[PDB]
């Protein structure tokens, strides 16, 4: 007895002094779990030896492979130990005291939060320490993957610590306030990836956890349901809107929105973002979960664009992708390059825990050139009227955007053939300039980020159609000076589009645009080349 | 200090030299304009004037990048400069020779007529400060710079200066349709023409347009595109013959007007 209390509070004493050795100090502890029997000396043996190597490894980069993985044995042990003690340590209810023997260490206060809530402190430890390995790994070494398969494991200790708070805490108030967290965590876990690889995570959770379950949701029976993954979602979410702090409930929120926007119809992402009023809020709320608000706004920005909403799309998109600095603003960039700046490391902290690892990465080049493909349908057509003597509906100025760098384009001394594949949309709008919405079509296949949309052919063909269409619009526009009289059956056949579609995109044009051009249905005929805005004038003084 | 500042310079100017020829061989073509530049520059600084055949391999690499720049007359240049440098080696067979004069008088029928003014700033003049040319060696100087040097005209293969003759001698539409049926067949035999048939088309349909405008004013479309239509190697879709025409308006070589109601092309000349 006594000598184990005297031994342990010695060491804990000699821990809070500067000079010590912690590898002697963390093999000392292990040393005298070896001679330790009685349940309460192995559980204050373990509660000071886990944070007393997370403290050891502490002002490293991260704590290596090793240690992490040999106090992830630690953590589990705890549990282990806890579990297989079933709550009887406190000799159940009525009876609080800790008694034996706090007299030695003295320094007890009641509480279940206050001694048994320390445990998912510890588990948070092995996670962030984990995150700071994938940051500062090398993004494409077999060691990256190596890591993303410590993953799993984690999520296997937030499931099983989540289930031992279920079971021990009885005050509904103090068990809400234990588990918002590891819901958090949870969450955190999930949301960026596919059903499946989710509701593996969640199988491989559950099949390690024994013959204890107390949760609301009730997996465990309902495993191979369909509705399982979305009713978690769905459930821990509505939970977090019970929480008083606003960022955990925003969080909460944006967590939704970003697995529903991937995994679900668009309509329903966008019903939760209007319906959710977060606005005023979002700018005051610090930088990471502004990140996840651009992540979620981005993938928003992608499944419409998916549906092949255009006018959507660009709506959603242009306030975050005017920014020079995106990259940095959807919280990716390499460690490295900002882990010598943001040194000292002390406030490095900071800025280094604002960007994130690599399987959380959106491809900033799919982005760009969804943004770029959709101003392009969009701005094309009218430029094409403005500039080939047009202009009724001209007041865009347009920031940072496709028009500009077709400009930057024209002035270069040299012209090469496509390579960056800005320089492809690019091609592919000169193309319908000139109207051949082959090329245009042709010239945008060449682009390698379509491959990362698993609905790839579907929206190939889908673009293929809008772009039919526009380039129809963008030639009409372009060639009517020189044009008196057109055919549609002619125009129908070439650009490959049916005459309904034809007619109607043109006369709504015309009668749009206020273009003095005249239609025979009854022959399929069109007329123009009166004039004019200058000619106007002409009447204009004529009349006074 | 001079001899390592002459010997750091030719390093760094070889290095660019293979910058540009591997940037080309592996089709980085803006690293390769870039590494050019370093180059030009470099050589203009220079002293030490470089060995005759990384110059060669230079204006090997440059008749490609200019090739695929859309700039006809700078190509001709380097690939004349080719020429002018390959004289001179001790393994010259008389089919090269042949090969390369012929595709210098290609790229010659090749380019785009100049004739027709280019209203405001034109970038790719920056460009022949690389070459020495000081502006636009206009297709005519070309077809002169290059008939009146010796060797060029000299090994050129007779198809050639019978196209040139084609072209170039009394040019008379249907005429030069009769020509070219026959002498494509005798043309298409030799290795050079492949990749040259879609901006001489664009060139001898744009003699062809011009023609067809001075000739008759008023005219249905189908009499017009049976005119406009070529030979088996320049053969070309209605419409796309039709866009032909109109890149050729819309350059202002021709002020035209059609109607189609009628099927109905009008040509009005009235300066």
């Amino acid at each position: 007895q006594e000598d184990f209390f005297t031994r342990l509070q010695t060491i804990i004493d000699s821990r809070g002094k500067k000079t010590v050795n912690q590898q002697s100090l963390i093999s000392t502890l292990e040393e005298l779990l070896t001679v330790a029997e009685k349940p309460y000396e192995f559980i204050m043996a373990y509660l000071t030896l886990i944070p007393s190597r997370f403290d050891a490894s502490a002002n490293l980069s991260y704590q290596p492979i090793d240690q992490w993985k040999s106090s992830f044995n630690d953590i589990s042990k705890l549990l282990s130990i806890l579990d297989q003690t079933i709550d009887t340590y406190q000799v159940n209810e009525f009876a609080d005291p800790i008694d034996f023997i706090e007299d030695e260490p003295k320094e007890d206060s009641d509480g279940v939060k206050r001694i048994l809530g320390s445990i998912f402190s510890f588990v948070e430890r092995l996670d962030d320490e984990f995150m700071k390995s994938l940051l500062n790994i090398d993004p494409h070494s077999s060691d990256y993957l190596i890591r993303l398969r410590d993953e799993q494991s984690i999520y296997n200790l937030i499931l099983r610590t989540q289930l031992y708070f279920e079971a021990t805490l009885k005050d509904e108030h103090d068990l809400e306030r234990a588990l918002t967290r590891p819901f958090v965590k949870r969450l955190d876990h999930i949301y960026y990836k596919s059903e499946n690889l989710i509701k593996i995570m969640e199988t491989a959770a559950w099949n390690i956890i024994p013959a204890q379950f107390k949760s609301k949701f009730t997996s465990k029976d309902q495993l191979d349901s369909a509705d399982y993954v979305d009713n978690l979602i769905d459930g821990l979410s509505t939970i977090l809107s019970k929480q008083n702090n606003i960022a955990v409930q925003k969080r909460a929120i944006l967590y939704n929105i970003y697995y529903t926007a991937l995994n679900k119809d668009f309509q329903t992402a966008k019903d939760m973002l209007l319906t959710s009023q977060v606005q005023t809020n979002i700018n005051q709320f610090d930088s990471s979960l502004q990140i996840l608000f651009n992540r979620v706004v981005v993938q928003l920005g992608l499944s419409a664009f998916k549906l092949c909403l255009i006018e959507e799309c660009h709506q959603i998109l242009n306030d975050l992708l005017s920014s020079s600095h995106l990259r940095e603003i959807l919280g990716q960039q390499s460690l490295h390059r900002i882990s010598l700046n943001s040194s000292n490391n002390a406030s490095a902290d900071e800025r280094a825990r604002q960007c994130l690892p690599y399987h959380q990465h959106i491809n900033l080049d799919l982005i760009d050139v969804v943004f770029l493909t959709c101003s392009l349908l969009i701005e094309i057509p009218r430029m094409t009227a403005f500039y080939s003597g047009i202009k009724v509906k001209r007041i865009p100025y347009s920031p940072k955007s496709i028009r500009r760098s077709l400009e930057h384009y024209d002035k270069l001394s040299f012209q090469g053939p496509p390579e960056t594949l800005r320089d492809y949309v690019l091609f592919a709008a000169k193309s319908m300039q000139k109207g051949n919405w082959r090329d245009s079509v042709k010239y945008l296949r060449e682009i390698k980020s379509w491959a990362l949309l698993p609905n790839m052919e579907t929206v190939l063909n889908s673009l293929t159609e809008r772009v039919q269409v526009e380039s129809l619009k963008t030639y009409f526009f372009s060639f009517k000076r020189f044009y008196s009289s057109f055919s549609v059956a002619k125009l129908a056949e070439l650009f490959d589009l049916p005459e309904n579609k034809v007619v109607e995109v043109l006369q709504s044009v015309i009668a749009e645009l206020e273009i003095p051009a005249k239609l025979n249905d009854e022959k399929t005929i069109f007329v123009v080349e009166k004039g004019d805005e200058i000619t106007k004038l002409e009447e204009a003084m004529v009349k006074l | 200090v001079d001899l390592s500042d002459a010997d750091t310079l030719q390093r760094y100017l070889d290095q660019r030299f293979q910058q540009v020829d591997v940037s080309v061989k592996l089709e980085l073509w803006h690293e390769a304009y870039r590494s050019i530049e370093d180059v030009f520059h470099l050589m203009k600084i220079s002293k030490r004037a470089p060995k005759p055949s990384t110059l060669a391999n230079y204006y090997e690499n440059l008749v490609k990048v200019f090739f695929v720049s859309g700039d006809p007359l700078l190509h001709t240049t380097a690939w004349k400069k080719f020429y002018k440098l390959y004289s001179t080696n001790p393994r010259a067979t008389e089919e090269e020779f042949k090969t390369y004069s012929s595709t210098i008088f290609l790229s010659a029928i090749s380019t785009q007529l100049d004739e027709i003014p280019s209203i405001g700033y034109d970038p790719h003049l920056r460009m022949y400060r690389l070459l020495n040319l000081d502006a636009k060696p206009t297709r005519k100087e070309m077809l002169q710079s290059i008939i009146e040097d010796e060797s060029i005209y000299g090994k050129v293969d007779e198809e050639l200066k019978e196209l040139y003759d084609i072209i170039e001698v009394n040019f008379d539409v249907d005429t030069v349709k009769q020509q070219l049926e026959n002498l494509l067949v005798k043309l298409s035999s030799k290795t050079y023409f492949s990749q040259y048939i879609a901006p001489l088309r664009d060139v001898i349909m744009r003699r062809v347009f011009v023609a067809a405008s001075q000739k008759f004013t008023t005219v249905s479309q189908s009499e017009l595109y049976k005119l406009a239509t070529l030979p088996a190697p320049l053969d070309l879709s209605a419409w796309d013959i039709e866009k032909s025409l109109l890149q050729a308006a819309v350059e202002d070589y021709v002020s035209i007007t059609i109607d189609h109601e009628s099927a109905k092309v009008t040509f009005a000349k009235d300066p």
